[PDB]
RNA sequence: AUAAUAGUAAAGAUGAAAUAAUAAUAAUAAUUAUAAGACUAAUAUAUGUGAAAAUAUUAAUUAAAUAUUAACUGACAUUGAGGGAUUAAAACUAGAGUAGCGAAACGGAUUCGAUACCCGUGUAGUUCUAGUAGUAAACUAUGAAUACAAUUAUUUAUAAUAUAUAUAUAAAUAAUAAAUGAAAAUGAAAGUAUUCCACCUGAAGAGUACGUUAGCAAUAAUGAAACUCAAAACAAUAGACG
């Protein structure tokens, strides 16, 4: 659990860090943004 | 109340409890039978 | 209840820690049965307090009522709690 | 329920002080095991004299011998305990105390907490 | 005590008596005060740095902003009762002024306590005027103490030729001793010297101090001896 | 800034303790660091503190605690007497040495232990001190003795040859007032601080 | 709610007795509100929103993480030795709330007691709440809001 | 929610450890301990046969 | 209090004296030895704890209690007419108990007198068990709750600090600022505000009478009017006085 816990938290991170690659990550996958990222980490873990 | 106000109060309480016991007897009559 | 222990134990547990500590010194009876049943008594019920009977029947009670396994301070919980107590 | 005992034995026989102790021990130690209790320690202290000349039920004591007993048990077991203390003539001062196991289960005897060792396992070290 | 209107609305006061007439003549003061106004703005004024520091006063840390795990690896999910709790006093009670400096000086005078016995000046000479470069210890206006290894110990710890304190800090006690060794060379073959060349101290230190020893004797004495008769009459 | 100026300043470099400016125990070294002024300065009151200095202390060191306290005083004792018993165990000349055998501290996380001497002396021991008479093998110092001798502003133990009785038994407990000369032998300095000097009674 | 707004204004008006410059108010929407109004009236200095220890100085959005940590910061305002906003009674209070027409309010803006409320005074303003938005009460008078007279700053 | 669920777990995991672990010390100490008549005697002997550690301060 | 031991003429009391279950039936003091009740020296500050009455010799049992964290509930709160429960001392009804103290009573003093102040016998009472009753200067003479406001010094607890330091929090206690106030003074309330309850509207007559309810009772609550005055009360000031 509290990997799990990490590991969501760590992946945004590094999403807010790098814009050119967040929006990438967004298409590969398919404020509200960053919500859109979060729920995408969220179903990969 | 000031010491010397109570007093007049206090004294007017000794009073009413000297009636009392003065008015025992009397008041025993009037109570029993009415 | 005839085997039943306070401080948060649970006698079928207890015995099982027993055993790992047993098979641990192993690989690094009529004493060891003595000593168990010394523990036993100290941990049990009717040697302690009413306090720790209380606690066990709140969380019993805590137990059955909750809607989900969280649940303290539902007021259907909380109630139930009060009732132990009163 | 660790209860904390403090007896003060008679000592009636000059030459031989401590078999009256000892047997009281004894006894009391037998109760409290078949009353589901269990004695962790019985610290003897020595044959030291009483601050006063104190008196028992037709009797004077100026020397006892002391000791200690640790033991666990039910409240009404250690109540009971108490009270055949108090009725027995071989003993001067009785003196049950608890030792609270809130937070710890090892408790030594007042004693040794007082000298450093707080748990029985320091002692045995 | 309240807030005086009547010391700073002196020039409103005036101009009300002139226009009256009660006043025939200005006072000589009255233009002055007009060209240069009081201040009567008397405010508790908040502040948001520690000046010494430089930490931030007015923030708070958040929730969200402490995403990872705690000591005793509890995540914060909730405000504490300190997070709640409306921390004002703190924007406007002054700052406690915090130097990483102190702790070293305190240090030094722990591990030297006769150092303390050389005696310091505080009648400071103009601050502005100074310009150290603690590449070295030795300044000119300065002397030589604890606190000019001290200096030298913030210099490295800058420079990071000691990236690490404790070792910028022995250092400069190195570079200290050696100097202190070097004074008191000096001054002993200096005595030397003045021996040699026929030199003449009237009044050497301990001589001094064994003289200011015998007066104190002496009073000591008269007095024991008239305590000892009083005692044994 | 302000804040910088103020860290580096003489009031800041001095560090700050609230130990008894009355001790009467054991001291063994300083205590407090001690403040000199000029005489210019004294004469108008100004040792560089927050306030003047009573007019009543004339003279120019002092030892202080509190720049301003709650009674609105300063708390201070108008007394150096450290730098002048570490002067007199300079002239002395006898060179502190570790009698364990280890490395001087002053050649090659934090320790509060006192580093070698406490910087009473940084003298070396290999020296000898010649003057017109010649090489001075013998240091000559007066001290008193109380009962243990008084040698410069040390206490020090004593060894002799022979007690000596018509000095001594003459005045059994106001020997104190006779000043007697001294050899020193060697001067040793235990953990505690204390200079734990020897000397030697000459007659 | 209106509580609430009656302790505000004793803050305000301890802090303007002491002479503080800064002053924490509860983060609410109401509060708000009447914190905007004073602002552009020309009460308070500043108004920013804040936590609990402080105002902030970047941008920081509220949730119910931060929400029982949030605070409303206002400064205040002095001249010549005197404070601004001197006082901070309300009128509608918890027990007796008050809700004039617009015919009401006009006549206490023309000097007429009405429901026992001294009429609006030379350099006083009067807030009133119409449909959840705090307003002057010329402001409502010309727009024509039947509402609730709130408060009264002087 | 998922952190939360973590802290609840959590401390009650750590206070079960500790019981655990009060428990073993328990284990350990009781050889010392007495149930048993044999027991008890020996431990009488050990008291006050030895003539050995009487706890008495001077 | 009783008894024994040895021992000798006073003892006890008071301002000074006497009366008394004091003493030449051998006391008092002393030393022992039994019994009986009732009280709890120091620590102690009622600090603290309790809703308030209260509450400090020891132990045990059962009950209730603090802070900070974690999680949960989601305004469930505040105040509270009527109502309910607890409520010092005295008092009362039973049944035990009764050392000391002690209304009353009697006696001795004191005094012009002394239904007193002092002394002596000392009954109710004080003590326990079961109740009744529901009042006290039951007082902080200050109803409860919430939000807020300027300092300092003391302790107490909490956290961090690199266990003993100087720091951040609270809590209480003591001095104050402001503010309030008739002033005395209050000081985080007697300040700034909001909420709820209780209560007051000149003094006498009166917390009286009548009535009602409750009580074994004493009583408790409820609670008028006529008649008569321009009085009546508080803070502070300066005297005089002791
Ligand atoms: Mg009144
Ligand atoms: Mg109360
Ligand atoms: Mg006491
Ligand atoms: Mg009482
Ligand atoms: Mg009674
Ligand atoms: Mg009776
Ligand atoms: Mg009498
Ligand atoms: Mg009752
Ligand atoms: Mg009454
Ligand atoms: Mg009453
Ligand atoms: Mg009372
Ligand atoms: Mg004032
Ligand atoms: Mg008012
Ligand atoms: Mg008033
Ligand atoms: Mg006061
Ligand atoms: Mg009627
Ligand atoms: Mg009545």
């Amino acid at each position: 659990q509290r990997s799990l816990i990490d590991r969501i938290q760590t992946r945004l991170s590094e999403l807010l860090s790098n814009d050119l690659k967040c929006d990438q990550f967004l298409k590969d996958h398919g404020n509200i943004k960053k919500n859109l990222l979060r729920k995408h980490v969220m179903m990969d873990m | 109340d000031s010491v010397m106000r109570k007093r007049k109060k206090k004294m007017k309480k000794h009073k009413l409890r000297k009636r009392r016991k003065r008015e025992k007897a009397e008041r025993r009559k009037l109570s029993q039978g009415r | 209840e005839p085997l039943v222990l306070s401080k948060g134990y649970n006698i079928e547990e207890v015995d099982k820690f027993l055993a790992a500590i047993e098979s641990a010194k192993r690989e690094r009876i009529e004493k060891l049965e003595d000593r168990r049943e010394a523990i036993l008594r100290i941990l049990s019920m009717r040697n302690s307090e009413n306090k720790n009977a209380i606690k066990m029947a709140v969380e019993l009670a805590r137990k059955e009522f909750e809607r989900f396994p969280g649940d303290t301070g539902s007021s259907e919980v909380q109630a139930a709690c009060m009732t132990v107590r009163i | 329920m660790l209860y904390e005992l403090i007896g003060l034995v008679r000592i009636t026989n000059s030459n031989a002080p401590k078999l009256e102790a000892k047997e009281l021990s004894s006894t009391i130690g037998k109760l409290i095991i078949q009353n589901r209790g269990v004695v962790r320690d019985i610290v003897p202290m020595g044959i030291r004299y009483l601050p006063k000349i104190m008196k028992k039920d037709q009797e004077k004591h100026f020397r006892a011998y002391h000791f200690l007993m640790l033991f666990d048990s039910s409240a009404a077991v250690q109540s009971e305990i108490l009270r055949t203390l108090k009725k027995d003539p071989r003993v001067i001062r009785s003196s049950i105390v608890k030792v609270d196991l809130d937070k710890q289960l090892d408790r030594a005897s007042s004693l040794h907490r007082s000298l450093g060792k707080k748990s029985i396992l320091e002692l045995v070290n | 005590m309240k807030i005086q209107t009547n010391a700073v609305n002196v020039l409103q006061r005036t101009s009300a008596y002139l226009k009256s007439g009660l006043l025939k003549e200005t006072p000589a003061w009255y233009n002055v005060v007009a060209s240069i106004p009081p201040s009567t703005k008397f405010t508790r004024e908040p502040r948001f740095k520690n000046p010494s520091n430089g930490h931030i006063i007015g923030k708070l840390v958040d929730v969200t902003e402490q995403p990872h795990a705690n000591n005793k690896g509890l995540y914060k999910t909730r405000p504490n009762s300190s997070d709640k709790r409306v921390g004002v006093k703190r924007l406007y009670r002054p700052p406690k002024l915090t130097y990483v400096e102190d702790r070293l000086r305190s240090l030094f005078y722990k591990q030297h306590p006769w150092e303390l016995s050389r005696p310091k000046i505080l009648v400071e000479n103009e601050i502005g005027d100074e310009n150290y470069d603690w590449s070295h210890m030795l300044q000119i206006g300065r002397p030589l103490d604890g606190e000019s290894v001290i200096q030298r110990t913030m210099y490295l710890i800058k420079t990071k030729q000691y990236g690490d304190m404790v070792e910028a800090y022995d250092h400069a006690r190195y570079e200290f001793y050696a100097l202190r060794m070097q004074e008191e060379t000096e001054q002993q073959v200096a005595l030397e010297e003045a021996e040699m060349f026929g030199s003449l101290f009237g009044v050497s230190a301990i001589e001094h101090g064994i003289q200011k020893e015998q007066e104190v004797l002496d009073v000591w004495e008269k007095k024991v001896v008239e305590e000892t008769e009083l005692m044994a009459a | 800034t302000l804040a910088e100026l103020l860290g580096r300043s003489r009031i800041a470099q001095v560090a700050n303790n609230h130990k008894p400016l009355t001790y009467t125990g054991k001291k063994f070294h300083p205590t407090h660091q001690i403040i000199e002024t000029k005489p210019s300065t004294l004469y108008r009151q100004e040792w560089g503190l927050k306030s003047a200095i009573p007019s009543k202390i004339k003279s120019r060191y002092l030892v202080y605690n509190d720049l301003d306290t709650l009674e609105r005083i300063t708390t201070f004792e108008p007394r150096g007497g450290t730098q002048w018993n570490r002067l007199r165990f300079q002239e002395m000349g006898v060179p502190i040495v570790s009698n364990i055998g280890r490395q001087n501290p002053f050649f090659k996380k934090f320790n509060t232990e006192i580093i070698g001497t406490g910087g009473l002396s940084y003298s070396l021991p290999g020296k000898l001190k010649n003057s017109p008479n010649g090489v001075i093998q013998r240091t000559v110092v007066p001290g008193r003795i109380l009962n243990l001798a008084a040698i410069g502003g040390f206490v020090a133990d004593v060894v002799f040859f022979q007690s000596p009785p018509s000095s001594f038994n003459s005045m059994g407990d106001f020997i104190r007032m006779k000043t007697f000369l001294f050899e020193i032998l060697e001067a040793s300095m235990e953990k505690n601080g204390s200079v734990s000097m020897h000397a030697r009674l000459l007659e | 709610s209106l509580v609430k707004l009656a302790n505000t204004c004793a803050h305000l008006q301890n802090c303007s007795k002491v002479r503080v410059a800064l002053t924490s108010i509860p983060y609410t929407k109401l509060q708000l509100q009447f914190a905007y109004n004073l602002y552009q009236q020309g009460f308070l200095s500043s108004l920013q929103k804040g936590s609990t220890m402080g105002p902030d100085k970047d941008f920081v959005e509220v949730t119910p993480d931060n929400i029982s940590t949030r605070r409303l910061w206002v400064g205040l305002k002095y001249r010549d030795n005197k404070p601004v906003l001197s006082s901070c009674k309300l009128i509608s209070k918890p027990n007796s709330r008050i809700h004039l027409p617009m015919e009401d309010m006009k006549k206490l803006c023309s000097g007429v007691t009405i429901r026992n409320i001294k009429p609006l005074q030379p350099g006083e303003l009067i807030l009133v709440r119409a449909h959840n938005n705090i307003m002057d009460i010329n402001e409502a008078i010309s727009k024509k809001l039947d509402g609730e007279v709130l408060c009264r700053v002087k | 929610k998922l952190k939360r669920n973590y802290n609840r777990s959590l401390l009650n995991f750590q206070a079960h450890k500790k019981k655990l672990n009060e428990l073993l010390n328990l284990y350990h100490v009781a050889n010392e301990f007495i149930v048993t008549e044999s027991q008890l005697l020996k431990k009488i002997d050990k008291v006050f046969n030895d003539e050995t550690e009487e706890f008495t301060d001077a």
